[PDB]
RNA sequence: UUUGGAGAGUUUGAUCCUGGCUCAGGACGAACGCUGGCGGCGUGCUUAACACAUGCAAGUCGAACGGAAAGGCCCUUUCGGGGGUACUCGAGUGGCGAACGGGUGAGUAACACGUGGGUGAUCUGCCCUGCACUUUGGGAUAAGCCUGGGAAACUGGGUCUAAUACCGAAUACACCCUGCUGGUCGCAUGGCCUGGUAGGGGAAAGCUUUUGCGGUGUGGGAUGGGCCCGCGGCCUAUCAGCUUGUUGGUGGGGUGAUGGCCUACCAAGGCGACGACGGGUAGCCGGCCUGAGAGGGUGACCGGCCACACUGGGACUGAGAUACGGCCCAGACUCCUACGGGAGGCAGCAGUGGGGAAUAUUGCACAAUGGGCGCAAGCCUGAUGCAGCGACGCCGCGUGAGGGAUGACGGCCUUCGGGUUGUAAACCUCUUUCAGCACAGACGAAGCGCAAGUGACGGUAUGUGCAGAAGAAGGACCGGCCAACUACGUGCCAGCAGCCGCGGUAAUACGUAGGGUCCGAGCGUUGUCCGGAAUUACUGGGCGUAAAGAGCUCGUAGGUGGUUUGUCGCGUUGUUCGUGAAAACUCA
């Protein structure tokens, strides 16, 4: 399934904030709660499962899925993080996402669920599809006229756009060079603590 | 039974059985005949009931009713025990 | 009685075959003495990759083929090969490898003008 | 030349050590509780090898045969029906299959399994390929007709009919047996040269006019097996002696084959502390789970082997039999009986009862794959392919997305200011996945058929459009391990708790609210296994006082072995070949 719940508390309960423009925790700092600014005992495991949340909850992924994309990082050569934060870079939602498209994971999620995109002439409605390596990804001809895209292509300037990626078309046609390495992932955190997390 | 093919096998095979048998027991007769004649003593009336029975194993190893070796086996038992009389 | 035989693999509506030498008395998914060919039937051409020196092995000691490996023998002209009929034919046609993922990167590259 | 181990709490006034207990993780053929939307792919009697109603699960061949009961065709015709053939076919004879497939794991601690070998100690229907033939003659019988007995099951008789049924004979000189004999290999019996030679022997089935089918013997091959052996994999000595066909041999028998397999006789040996014989438990393996690995545990699906088919025993038939849906006997149980006798076997699929914490529909179709029969069409196939049920599991998707404040109300706290719930919500905008509505609509089928069509799944999946957030979120936890904290109520009560332990009016441990957190159509609990546990330590522990040196010696088996030369190449090591099934695991 997925988060369908506030977005703001969870950036607050992990410090990190991953969207932005509220001012209860940018005026007061606290995470979510009536305990807020309370007392904190400084574990090393409450560190961990805060790295291994802000990404769950900067994408959409769940522990379910997440501890899939862990074992894939673990058992395939290099580095088990950078191997990961690859892994849920090189996904549909998060793609599109960093190409402009949407200016918002939950958005990005929403638009390839209800299939507003298209990878290399099939239809795609998952958001956990896994791009690679040369691919094509189009939008189809109701939704380059549709208003979010029409969002997109006017706003394509806020947010830059990684090295692996690029935009290609005023359609908002969409390239992958590679997949990105972790100079090319750009994500506020580090990606040593979840895989000791998951070592634990 | 409950099937009709084990119905007709049933039948069959009662006649296959009484065919086996009256001719297992005419060979077992022939070499009691000529284990007869041996621990006697004669010599070419052995001769002669052991062409006869070794004729008669060909003859049911040919019908099935006995493996060629199983006969291979009897007439030769036979044959030595005729040489060593 | 030895005979070339499909077992089926795959999942439930992907009928992917393994063209097999097996004993009659066998079962489909059972033990095979040999694995000489495979049949992916959801393909538009329908792959009918095979063995032929072991087809021909197994045919020419006497390895009755089912009905539908027979075809697929008589599409690879290893049944007529075998017999002597029309030589061999040489029916069978192949999946024409769609255009690499590099070439339509590369082409899309271009149309980005 | 690559790889992969986390700890915490608890003994004390406190410390260190030892040492156990507990927990965090993962997994399940699971169950239970709360909850529950969708699909996909799998999976589902782990207990009573308990008993089973009912229906299906193995038939086919008329191109083997006599025939003609039902259709068909033609004569006939009182329209009641009667004749013929030969399309077609009930029943019957005959052939082939029925030994496969499918189920269960009761038994089995064993050559059952795995692995590797041996078979000069062996079989092998069907299939393929060579060689030689397929000669000749006869006697019945089923069925049918006429009867008889029996309640029934069933069965006796007479008469009659045919065959690829049955039976004799000829030929076979490849084959079998015996005698003599040569060469060669040898791994000893012995094997090969289809050795040679002499003698005596061994068979057959015909059918049909059509893409034609067959039959016998023999050589070779292939396949499928059988038998034997090495090694390997449970607990137990609070089970130490066991064995008398038991160890061996000879001659016979028997087998497909070697062999006490069996028998007469002969000899008196054989097995045991390296654990015989007993007792208990258990199907074995690939694999699965865990684990850093070694290892531990397990033997579900799937696949292979074995064993079994109400219990026990037995053979027959056949190429082949544990003969599930076969036979005989005995026994238990169930049923019919006219009491004389008879009939049965779900551990096949589905299903019922019962037991249980607990495990599905008395489904569709042979469309596909596999098998059987048939020249073939085709028939059969509860194998199988699919569907159904059940969150049982795994995976994926959704339940909305962007914007939206001094931040509404309400709720809970408040140091009374306010803080939070909470960008959450309301409201603007967008989006329609999924679900729903309409239309189309498959792949699976170079298939099957030489008939004109053929898909159970399925008017399904999936594509198109239609409307609107429109129909879609719970569960556990919040003292430490173990992030996450307050208020109220109860105060040694009610209760909680995995361990430490918390409750003895100011409880962050109980109950409820808020709020937070962990997951998320799941969440928790229980049970089981591994881990953590270096807590049986090979990797990887120890024994002065922590548990641990026998009271001390002698000495058997065993283990171990100073310097050195040579050799063997057993261990060891290198390389290569074969095998290590497939699936799995891993890499791509």
């Amino acid at each position: 399934a997925r988060y369908t719940g506030p977005a703001t508390r969870k950036s607050r309960r992990l410090g990190v904030d991953l969207v932005g423009g509220d001012q209860s925790f940018e005026k007061r700092p606290y995470p979510p709660g009536q305990h807020g600014r309370a007392r904190i005992k400084e574990s090393e495991y409450r560190q961990q499962l805060q790295e291994k949340q802000k990404a769950r909850f900067s994408y959409g992924v769940m522990e379910k899925q997440f501890r899939r994309y862990y074992e894939e990082a673990n058992r395939q050569p290099g580095k088990t993080g950078d191997n990961l934060l690859r892994i849920l870079e090189s996904r549909l939602d998060n793609v599109v996402y960093r190409a402009g498209l949407a200016r918002t994971r939950r958005m990005a999620r929403q638009l390839v669920s209800h299939g507003h995109f298209l990878v290399n002439g099939v239809k795609v409605d998952i958001p956990s599809y896994r791009v690679s390596q040369y691919d094509i990804i189009d939008v189809k001809e109701k939704s380059l006229n549709t208003l979010p895209f029409q969002i997109a292509r006017e706003t394509a300037g806020e947010r830059p756009i990684p090295s692996w990626l690029q935009v290609v078309g005023e359609r908002q046609r969409i390239l992958v060079h590679q997949l990105p390495e972790r100079a090319q992932i750009d994500v506020p955190l580090t990606e040593q603590l979840i895989v000791e997390l998951y070592s634990k | 039974a409950n099937i009709k093919s084990q119905i007709k096998r049933i039948r069959t095979n009662e006649r296959r059985r009484l065919r086996n048998q009256s001719v297992k027991s005419s060979l077992r007769t022939a070499i009691r005949g000529f284990r007869e004649a041996v621990d006697a003593g004669d010599k070419d009336k052995a001769s002669e009931l052991l062409h006869a029975t070794s004729r008669k194993l060909d003859k049911a190893a040919s019908k099935g009713v006995i493996h060629p070796n199983q006969a291979a086996n009897k007439k030769s038992a036979l044959a030595l025990a005729l040489n060593k009389l | 009685a030895v005979k070339i035989k499909l077992t089926r693999l795959g999942k439930i509506r992907n009928p992917q075959y393994r063209i097999i030498v097996a004993d009659a008395r066998t079962r489909r998914d059972g033990r095979a003495i040999e694995v000489i060919g495979r049949y992916h039937p959801k393909e538009e051409p329908s792959l009918i990759q095979i063995d032929s020196e072991r087809a021909q092995y197994w045919l020419g000691v006497g390895a009755q083929p089912t009905e539908p490996v027979l075809a697929l023998l008589k599409i690879t002209g290893d049944w007529q090969k075998f017999k002597g009929l029309p030589g061999a034919e040489g029916t069978l046609k192949v999946k024409e490898p769609k255009p690499s993922k590099l070439d339509l990167f590369n082409a899309a590259l271009a149309e980005a003008e």
